RNA sequence: UCCUCCUAAAGAGUAACGGAGGAGCACGAAGGUUGGCUAAUCCUGGUCGGACAUCAGGAGGUUAGUGCAAUGGCAUAAGCC
RNA sequence: CCAGGGCUACACACGUGCUACAAUGGCGCAUACAAAGAGAAGCGACCUCGCGAGAGCAAGCGGACCUCAUAAAGUGCGUCGUAGUCCGGAUUGGAGUCUGCAACUCGACUCCAUGAAGUCGGAAUCGCUAGUAAUCGUGGAUCAGAAUGCCACGGUGAAUAC
């Protein structure tokens, strides 16, 4: 909807996702940044979004990539 | 006088009765026909078999009621089965685009109910 | 057949916008001039837009430019 | 007419080379085309049967047969012997006019017209569709019509299994997934 | 008849609140037919005190109670609003 | 008072404040004759239409039906036009 | 002290407003007349690009000079023919712009599409005595962005008071 020049994704993210690719799959990647995109660099891995009060854990798939991480991560429980 | 599907507008002027398609408003009905050349004040029971076949194929490259329908659901599909905000919001039959909720949120409920 | 019960059935003929005559025998008015047949309808050839239309990558590579 | 002996000079090849037959007469014979059309709200008006039974003489070329109610059930707030429905059988030629008035002129004129559904079978080898509204068949003028209602087509043959039904209609080119 | 029960510093219970409906269920038809209440009540460091503003056909009518436990003041607020009603009604009587 | 079954002991008949049910009509066609026809219920497929309406096909073989109880009948139909 | 969330949650109840339900109008084109006010990490011409929001280049101006800044209703012509309609602009989908580290939760605006309730409103109730009511546009403070609010400004302009 926005941000017409080049996608936003934060570097303690970033960086944190190129030390944990070439490296294996490795634990849910505990980030706060729901200001972040999901780039395709990401796709299959564990991410633990912050939600508030815990850390929800979402799995990329491979069509999430136009969304932000915090769109997957609920914040006001209802009911 | 068969466009797309239905189209059975008699005797309304050339660009409001090609936006009875589901498809089309008045913008894109006055850039369609502006692409066959036909004047736009004119009644649909003046033109001619001869002139109606220039409006099918020029309403084909625009998606329209039998797939429009779809492409749009195809959307809510996704985001329903993904599990989105804007997919819960579906999934609730509530608005999602962030408008007030306290109050109003009555033309997506619909009507009230005690 | 019974006579006097049924309506008149009378041959008529039949041309497309795609340029086709048919030769029918129905219960229309005067003359028969169709839009769509057997031909000139995407029920052969367009049928392929349904599930090759998605992915999310492929619109994010035009806004990643590097 | 047309079709018929189109039935006559390629499918009868096109069918034994198909399923390797050593007779002539056990290719698959299409009988008859009945149009049901069940009314249902003939309880509430006697009169809408009436218009009800003047599309199946529009879409076919005769008069169709009102059928009546077999059991007297109390779900449909109906008791036996009470016009319900109209049905029509077309055999003969008029069935085989009526049949490529259906697979050319009629079957691209309906919405959102997809493959038609192929897993439509009786289990032993017959047809059965049914359209939405009466404006399929240019004989309804969609100006002259009441209320829009829907209707019934089966085209039973004498094909044993079902996948020789599908291989007859086929070959007459019907539209399928 | 709409009830509106408020409170301020003083968080209504389910037994309160069934307790201010059924008292206003008494100065309901036995004085007059009204259109809409507003309830509040408030506890200032001894009055358990209680207000109510009646919405009728001519007028509106007010009351306050302060009382003792916060049952005794609503129970001073409908004798003091069931007077109010019976003045009113009368003077739209005039026979 | 009348009709049907059981009691009633394989002809008929056979009692009890024995066990169960019905009748006090209907019909000018629901009578006569000729001509023709064959159900119930499930299964699959099919516009609204489902556990059930009408349609097609199969299975089934009278489990239907009979103006009204029950018994005896009924396909050559006594059943349905 | 810091990040993330919340103050934007929604079976509902109420208060204040806005847009309406149309023909005294909607739309398209042509076109006449204002006042008041703001402007330096600001106002930003003209010229190009884009359907548009805007983008590029960039003068001028601490301002009776320059910019925001076309006032709109009105008027001329044409069309719609009384229909949920060429009324209504809600909702949702797609694609965009600007601001800011960042518009997912939760911004504004533009474009395309979608066209909901709504056909003048129950009991009840409110404001107004003249440049008033009723309508039409404009400007400001708050402010990176973000008003249908608020505070001001003018245009048209009543009826009635025994």
């Amino acid at each position: 909807r926005s941000l017409k020049k080049g996608p936003f994704i934060d570097l303690h993210l970033l960086k944190k996702v190129e030390k944990a690719v070439e490296s294996g799959d490795k634990k849910p990647l505990r980030t706060w940044s729901r200001r972040s995109t999901i780039f395709p660099n990401m796709i299959g891995l564990t991410i633990a979004v912050h939600n508030g009060r815990q850390h929800v854990p979402v799995f990329v798939t491979d069509e999430m990539v136009g969304h932000k991480l915090g769109e997957f991560a609920p914040t006001r429980t209802y009911r | 006088a068969r466009i797309a599907g239905i189209n059975i507008p008699d005797h309304k002027h050339a660009v409001i009765a090609l936006t009875s398609i589901y498809g089309v408003g008045k913008t894109r009905s006055k850039a369609i026909l502006a692409a066959a050349g036909i004047a736009e004040d004119v009644k649909i029971s003046e033109l001619s078999e001869g002139q109606i076949d220039t409006l099918r194929d020029e309403v084909a490259k625009f998606v329209v009621e039998g797939d429009l329908r779809r492409e749009i659901s195809m959307s809510i599909k996704r985001l329903m089965d993904l599990g989105c905000y804007r997919g819960l919001r579906h999934r609730r039959g509530l608005p999602v685009r962030g408008q007030r909720t306290k109050t109003n949120a009555r033309t997506r409920k619909g009507p009230r109910k005690p | 057949m019974k006579k006097d019960i049924h309506p008149k059935y009378e041959e008529i003929t039949a041309s497309c916008s795609c340029g086709n005559v048919m030769k029918i025998r129905s219960t229309v008015g005067h003359d028969l001039n169709l839009d769509v047949c057997s031909k000139c309808h995407p029920f052969f050839t367009g049928k392929q837009r349904d599930v090759a239309t998605g992915g999310r990558v492929d619109r994010f590579n035009k806004r990643f430019n590097i | 007419a047309k079709l018929h002996d189109y039935y006559k000079d390629e499918v009868v090849k096109k069918l034994m080379t198909e399923f390797n037959y050593n007779s002539v007469m056990q290719v698959p014979r299409v009988e008859k085309i009945t149009l049901n059309m069940g009314v249902g709200e003939a309880i509430a008006d006697k009169k809408l049967l009436d218009n009800a039974a003047a599309d199946l003489a529009a879409i076919s070329g005769q008069k169709p047969l009102i059928t009546k109610a077999r059991k007297s059930v109390a779900g449909f707030k109906i008791r036996q012997g009470y016009p319900i429905g109209c049905k029509v059988t077309l055999r003969g030629e008029r069935m085989w006019e009526f049949f490529e008035r259906l697979i050319t002129i009629a079957v691209p004129r309906i919405r959102d017209f997809r493959g038609l559904s192929a897993k439509s079978f009786d289990g032993r080898g017959n047809y059965s569709m049914g359209v939405r509204e009466q404006i399929i068949f240019p004989e309804i003028d969609y100006d002259k019509v009441d209320r829009v209602r829907g209707l019934d087509i089966t085209i039973t043959t004498t094909a044993k299994s079902d996948e020789e039904g599908r291989a007859l209609l086929a070959a007459f080119d019907f539209p399928f997934r | 008849m709409q009830l509106n029960i408020t409170g301020n510093n003083v968080e209504i219970t389910e037994a309160l609140r069934e307790f201010v409906t059924a008292k206003f269920a008494k100065l309901e038809q036995y004085f007059d037919r009204i259109n809409q209440v507003y309830v509040v009540l408030k506890v200032e460091k001894v009055t358990h005190t209680s207000d109510a503003t009646l919405h009728v056909d001519g007028g509106e009518l007010h009351a306050s109670a302060e009382g003792q436990d916060m049952y005794a003041a609503i129970d001073g607020l409908i004798d003091k609003l069931a007077r109010q009603l019976t003045k009113h009604k009368d003077k739209l009587k005039q026979h």
